[PDB]
């Protein structure tokens, strides 16, 4: 007797860390000056961010 | 959270946890052409 | 999910999703409910003698 299986949700299975695939991107400030291009941040925030 | 997953008896099977069966259970009758039995 | 209205193959529906439809269940009634006709005006059965 065999009604087939309830499995309408799918399940899945993750990384430990949550997240592996990421980028290293670095911070840029809004560049008061005008043509609202942006600029890098000096100020104390690391340059390295994944 | 079916360690096991048979589906099928498991749901007959509560069914049958919820309900009855005995021979003293004579109110009223024991059902047609007969026998006497057990489970005194 | 079926990303686009689109007719045909395309790009875009390679990522289409899936589900199995519901279960659905078909057989007579429990005690053969309602393949007689009982207490109707019209179809009324008849036992009599000759």
């Amino acid at each position: 007797e065999n009604h087939g299986t309830e499995d309408e949700l799918p399940n899945y299975c993750f990384p430990l860390g949550g997240v592996i695939n990421t980028e290293t991107l670095t911070k840029v400030k809004p560049k008061t000056g005008q043509e609202n291009g942006w600029e890098k941040d000096a100020t104390e925030f690391s340059d390295k961010n994944e | 959270k079916a360690w096991n997953s048979s589906t099928g008896q498991m749901l007959r099977d509560k069914l049958k946890e919820q309900n009855f069966q005995q021979k003293v259970v004579d109110g009223l009758a024991s059902g047609i052409s007969g026998v006497v039995d057990l489970a005194n | 999910y079926m990303p686009t209205i689109k007719e045909g193959n395309s790009r875009e529906l390679m990522g289409q999703q899936s589900m199995p439809n519901r279960p659905n269940y078909i057989a007579f009634r429990d005690n053969f409910i309602g393949l007689m006709y009982y207490n109707s005006t019209g179809n009324m059965g008849v036992l009599a003698g000759q």
